[PDB]
């Protein structure tokens, strides 16, 4: 039997060689491989494969996976391929070829009477982003983020209050544990910072001890050489990891000053392009450093007409600087360069800027990391053309880059790449659906654990699903004690053996983080980049060996007008 | 067409049948008004309502249930009780009785 | 008023409606979210007004043409679906290509 | 004393001979009985009845109820009598006459300090309804379905994923868990159904130990004679009942193989006219058989002008259906017949049919399910006059007839009457309350497990309950521990007995299931007709002893664009 | 150094001498002192004070606080200063100066890493507000209450059933527990009132080991002298609070006979003034006693033009009574008094009227507490001038005397101020931060236990928290776990004693009530006036030693039609 | 705005007299909920403008008539409430029989 290529996309999918365009923007995938055997692809409904001793076998359930996703066109950092996945016990189990080995050949995923079926032929499935930019101002941005398709948020805070309205700090035992608690209701994974400002060592061991997974150096409660040393010993004793906001107003040094108080430790540097914090004008300098791993939040990605114009205001109000103070706005105009803002989106299409993430609420858009990042893919592509890695007629490999900015970097950069991070067997099934003309803006289905925990729901009444009005609605994966069951809640070594889960009462999964002091530039995926880069103090131009980096603000962008109400 | 109307049959429904009954000529003298519900225990009214309190003990009036009389200062008026059922026993209202009668 | 959640669910419709209503009166190309809701809008009146299921499948299409509509969009849509109380109770309204 | 019988109906609602009307229907019901003594009824407010010494007495909690609800009139299967009602731990305590017997006559619901009141005077009292075709697509159902005056849904799902889109089935042990631990946060009781759906029972028995009450057999895993002779053999074992969606495609056989396979065992047909599904065109002719338990779907109900024509795409959706495939469509058209259509509302009218049900999102509407029921009770009233079992001048009849169709008979059908269905003493205190203008549509307050959980609500910072908005708004009975005090999770008796509860750590009352296999037609409170029907192979005409069964299309219904505003 | 005073404000907030308008009211507040040393203000931000070796120290967090409240406005009962506010542990720990010992003069207040910071310069702190006359009709009341300013609920109900609607209990053991378990959920410190209408004292005994912390006493259920009398004997044996509605009626006596009934006890006398019930016409000659804590509900505060026209329907819907029945509309006419409404302003401003409440949805308005009660200060004002007490040119005293009418006041009365009711150190740290613009009307932050539990919030996914649109909305202090942590259940000796926390599994802290019989007016902070006061029983004037006591009825009034888009 | 949960909610009786307003324009008899939300939105206003508790209760009925209702719905609805912020505070305005 045959058919055509055409009714065949339409039916199952695309399969190899056929090309896909991302959302409205420029950017093409083509599918490289497919892991079926054509006529044996398994499909659902009446009258179709999924049904017992056809496409479904006799295993009991130990023997069968609890979830497929049919025909699914994987996008992740290893490849564009297309498979059918399987999730058991809230854990990706495989990606490969699903059915009944009874009549079926090269069945790797078993379906049986305990398998429930999700159909993705015509989607595109990613790993659920990881924003490690967050203030917990509010915690309404839990559903915000997961409703952009990020699953993990790593960040500090308390609530609206003004030390959290500018670092990402939950400050001391109280609040780190309060906040632990509160963390159960959110259906996201979660990670905490305490306040790694000081010069005892002995009051940071204690949050850590506490809960957090990391230390946030913010030069609100002063970014120091003392602090920051400080804060890296307690790091590389406790396997936690250091973010870095740094002293933008050159008080303590300028930044050869921080980096050899940095002394060669694994760090992690908050929006390195400078407009959201750092040594003025040169913060960006970092991103040659092995020991470094760098971050841009999101406002400034990609470079637009608009862009100049809307930070001096948000950077006022997210410091609690005084406008009318000569001094505090010298220091806020000192941050907004168009040099270093032009750059920094040649330097993430380099490779050279391994992460992206949002800063949310205190300038950075918590709806927004993953929109943004194809938003700089797409008008890279349209300024640089290909990439010099690239093979054949698609963008692939700058498709892979990217994802890995948001996804698997970030998670490493974190210590928590064993359990979430990208789509390979054994990590927590963390997933997100896309229809290919809604990609990397609206998803079909947010996936937390194995359980759908968020998704576009029409008429409650209605006798289908899909009639108006449609909007994202939570589902059973965010309720009570589903969701406990569902997601994962981050702590340190030390708070996991001092028994901090049990003494809480924590109800969540827990999982511990691991090898953050060990990771370095070299690590992160598709952006290991170290360029001998430097920025001129007076005119603050970037150059890589002595080339301009520069780039042209957009006027239009996609991703944007066409699919937003407001 | 009215939405959930009645069709109530016509008629008369009397109300607490079989029970001794009396009349009782009641007099407010005091300077403020005073209402009485359809089953407090008449005999332990206000003290400023004149009657034959004897007579009214183990009575409430006699009038549709929820309902209730009023007495405005220095009004006269003639009433009619149904004695109580049940086992009898008065608890409450002004502490004069707490038990049986 | 005793509204239940679907009826307080449609007063989203209605007003998401109301907004592409005004930006298309100003003479803009409307987007993916504003033309499904004012279509969707369209027909939960026409359901009020009493007309049939079948006359609404049919003058859905004729609502916005693809000249009042930004490129792609009529792509974004192959069909709209929407209940509403019909003289005769809820029933839905599947409008395909709605935009041509 | 006399007064007036008007008078008397304003006070404290009608009584004995006193006719009232269903919302906007043509139907009315007369009082049969009233349960009061003329002159003692208990009134609750300023100045009235229920006061310390003389309608509330002095007794200890132990000797009175928690809650009373007063001049009640009473609809269900048993009868329509006025009579105040005593609930106390959350059960059904008695029907009588309340009030204090220190001094007054026939009390036989005492009310004390401990005891709440509810002014039911002018009110219809109804149990909760009972949906057994619930697709868990999304958690907001639960909400919707309360608001309409459901109290119980019994169906399958894990969320929207295509197979829960299709049919009622949480699939496996995992899945079963997860759902069992989410139903703790749904103001309703629930019972979930496995997928019923294989020919190897022990992957069977470890859905219904992991904790489903029924397993679903549903033409879209594969409902063939070997996986219905499964599951009805496991079903026969552990004391669950079995829900059919059978062969449409008549691919393995025809109506009469499949109720050979069935082999006069109990079951539960969805569903039963076909539009929702089952063997073309002549499904209908199950409700003929001694064994199987029939229910209608909702999108059918009644029949009317625009019915046919928005069933196709909604047929499509539903099942993952492509329009573009001939085959696809032309099975959708074989299950949408006027005849089979016209004739349900007949059987239904008759008694052959004896329960209505939603079929959830999945070609059927959540909130429609009561509302629905007194519609085509309306038209057959309309169409056919008084039925045969009608006495006096009034619907009593049809009302208990239908009201038992979404009560009682639901609760016998899943072995759950021991429970909820009526109004009778020692069952769960689940009652909704309706003014006469709403009856059906809109309920003043809905009761679970003897607190109010859900009811239209005015203005929060007003001086009254009543100012505008008034909508609906979870109350107490829908809060953390309240609910689950308030609320029933139904294990199957294995379930029960391996701990499952205690495993999962489920917080809300444990039902059990029992008398599954036992329930047949005979049993269904006035609805135990097995009429002699046929179908017309070609042209579906629907026979009963050769009369021919139609019916007349509505073009206007009650309980429609009166009451709703959009 | 110097700097000008005006520069000064704009800084740190006003100090020492300077003036600030409450609101658009005519009241003027006056700074009496402020605890700082002039140029060592901690001030958070970028190169700010608080930063590690200046501001912040090195101390472990057994040694600082975990938040600090920077240069607040304090306004409470015993004075309006300008200082740091620090709470540790969830309680208030201190206010004085804040900052680092290392460096700084003066230091009560240690800031370290484990210290978390609010900015309070330019804005007002006070004490949460406490609500002692709850209807619990629906759950929704405690987040507009607690949006309000008011932190704190007490009083009784079971959701929208009759007798909640009129009367503040919760009757009986069952009913009692499951409101307890409820309470959990809500945001708000809550403590319950039983029904106290029985002439038995066994009922009431149990009702009190169940868990309330009070019995209400409402002629709806019987305010006789009988039910009365066991009342309070149960009262002086359980260490409880009785709240009374008389006897509007005068079916048992008059008001004389129901003070003679009370015998000297303490008691607390709900809505005073009578509209809300009470003897007509001369309730409000309760104030005159020692041994009664008078308070008024808010629908008559202030005496306005549209305060008289608006009552009688809001009187028959809360009561249930009958327009039609003569009695009953005549009974609602009798509690509407120009006459008392009129006088009650002016005994609030001499303060023999100690406490303000809402009496929610039943004749009362739950968000309106703070706000009708400074309307009443600003009318008082506007009218009779300055207080005998006030000194200086500013309304200090006056301000003191009512803003101690909804937080120490409520709290003495029903003796939970050893938990809460005033800023001071040891209490639960409730506050609230209000904009000197929005005083009392619309608060900046809401903080439960040191958790900001509700706050305004804008755009989620906007660059920083304040654009719009700006709404309350529930913070991480309002959070599953974190909620359990920060709000108390206040339960009676008896109950905490026999383990009814433990039998019930509640999750909250909880607090016990003491203090409830030895409380008399003369303990009520600046409101202990006790007039010799009369009513004429034709006229209904009211006489304070003869002389007339009146008001105007007001036009317009301040936080109304300025800061409300309905 | 700072806006408080009553005013939110207000917000969703405004809409529903959106609503409302529309099909009375075109022509249509008005049903249950849509006169209620008409009726008291019309209150609401009142209050903004300044009239008095007095005024309101009266101009109130006179907001729609039996010909411009469904049948039954005057009956339906005995009276309204609605409260709203009056120059001199939050108060409550009942209309009894408000359709004649
Ligand atoms: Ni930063
Ligand atoms: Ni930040
Ligand atoms: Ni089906
Ligand atoms: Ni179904
Ligand atoms: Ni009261
Ligand atoms: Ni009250």
């Amino acid at each position: 039997s045959n058919i055509s290529r055409q009714a065949y996309a339409d039916m199952f999918g695309p399969t190899v060689g056929d090309k896909v365009r991302l959302a409205d923007t420029e950017l093409w995938i083509e599918v490289e491989d497919d892991l079926t055997t054509y006529g044996e692809e398994v499909k659902f409904g009446g009258g179709k494969v999924i049904r017992d001793g056809m496409g479904q076998g006799q295993m009991l359930a130990a023997d069968c996976v609890d979830l497929v996703l049919t025909n699914a066109l994987i996008v992740d950092h290893w490849g564009i391929v297309k498979a059918d996945i399987g999730v058991k016990d809230g854990r990706i189990f495989a990606i490969g070829k699903a059915g009944n080995p009874d009549i079926q050949p090269n069945v790797t995923i078993p379906i049986g009477a305990a398998t429930e079926v999700i159909a993705a032929e015509g989607k595109i499935v990613t790993a659920g982003g990881i924003d490690t930019h967050i203030h917990w101002i509010c915690p309404q941005q839990a559903e915000e983020a997961l409703v952009s398709g990020v699953t993990t948020m790593v960040g500090g805070g308390t609530g609206p209050a003004a030390g959290t309205h500018a670092t990402t700090c939950t400050p001391g035992p109280w609040y780190i544990s309060r906040m632990l608690q509160a963390a159960d209701s959110l259906p996201v994974n979660i990670g905490l910072l305490g306040k790694g400002n000081v010069s005892q060592p002995d009051a940071l061991r204690e949050q850590v001890a506490a809960g957090v997974i990391g230390l946030k150096i913010n030069e609100d409660w002063g970014a120091t050489p003392a602090a920051i040393d400080c804060a890296l010993t307690v790091a590389d004793e406790m396997d936690i990891q250091v973010a870095l906001h740094s002293d933008t107003l050159n008080e303590s040094g300028f930044v050869e000053d921080t980096l050899a108080a940095i002394g060669g430790r694994t760090i992690h540097t908050f929006h390195t392009e400078g407009a959201g914090g750092g040594h003025a004008p040169d913060i960006i300098t970092a991103c040659a450093h092995p020991n470094i791993l760098p971050s841009s939040t999101n406002p400034t990605l990609p470079y637009t007409l608009n862009t100049i114009d809307e930070h001096l205001d948000m950077l006022m109000v997210c410091h609690h600087l005084d406008p009318d103070i000569a001094e505090d706005v010298a220091f806020a105009e000192s941050r907004i360069r168009r040099e270093t803002i032009a750059a920094e989106d040649v330097l993430h299409d380099l490779g050279a800027f391994s992460l992206t993430s949002s800063d949310s609420q205190a300038m950075g858009r918590v709806g927004e990391v993953i929109l943004r990042t194809w938003q700089v893919a797409h008008r890279m592509k349209v300024q640089r053309g290909a990439l010099a890695e690239e093979t054949g007629d698609n963008d692939n490999f700058r498709v892979k880059r990217y994802i890995a900015k948001y996804t698997i970097n970030p998670a490493l950069t974190h210590g928590i790449a064993h359990e979430v991070g990208s789509i390979e067997v054994g990590k927590l099934a963390d997933l997100v659906v896309w229809s290919p003309a809604f990609f990397g803006v609206k998803p079909a289905t947010v996936i937390k654990g194995g359980m759908i925990a968020i998704a576009p729901m029409g008429d409650i009444n209605a006798s289908i699903p899909t009639p108006q009005p449609v909007h994202y609605r939570p589902m059973f994966g965010a309720l009570g004690s589903a969701r406990h069951h569902c997601r994962l809640t981050f702590l340190s070594q030390a708070a996991a053996a001092n028994g901090v889960a049990e003494r809480l009462n924590l109800r969540s999964a827990i999982a511990v983080v691991k090898g953050c002091r060990t990771v370095q530039k070299a690590d992160m995926v598709h952006n290991s980049l170290q360029p001998n880069i430097t920025v001129d103090a007076q005119t603050y131009e970037v150059r890589v060996d002595g080339e301009l980096i520069t780039s042209e603000p957009a006027d239009v962008l996609p991703m944007a007008q066409r699919y937003f109400l407001f | 067409m009215i939405p959930g109307e009645y069709h109530v049959k016509p008629g008369q429904i009397a109300l607490n049948t079989g029970r001794a009954t009396c009349r009782v000529v009641v007099e407010n003298h005091g300077d403020r008004p005073i209402q009485v519900g359809s089953h407090y225990h008449f005999a332990e009214v206000n003290p400023a309502l004149k009657f034959d309190r004897q007579q009214a003990a183990g009575y409430r009036l006699n009038i549709p249930a929820g309902t209730a009389v009023r007495f405005e200062p220095g009004q006269k008026r003639e009433v009619e009780l149904v004695a109580f059922a049940g086992h009898r026993a008065v608890f409450g209202f002004r502490g004069e009785v707490m038990g049986p009668l | 008023m005793e509204l239940t959640p679907r009826e307080k669910d449609k007063l989203l419709l209605f007003t998401a409606a109301l907004v592409a209503e005004r930006r298309l009166a100003r003479g803009l190309k409307l987007n993916y979210p504003e033309s499904v809701a004012l279509i969707s809008a369209f027909i939960m009146e026409g359901a009020r007004d009493g007309k049939s299921v079948a006359s609404l499948m049919e003058e859905g299409r004729h609502v916005l043409t693809r000249e009042q509509v930004m490129e792609g969009v009529p792509e974004m849509i192959p069909d709209i679906q929407v209940e509403a109380t019909f003289p005769d109770g809820s029933k839905l309204v599947t409008v395909h290509n709605p935009i041509i």
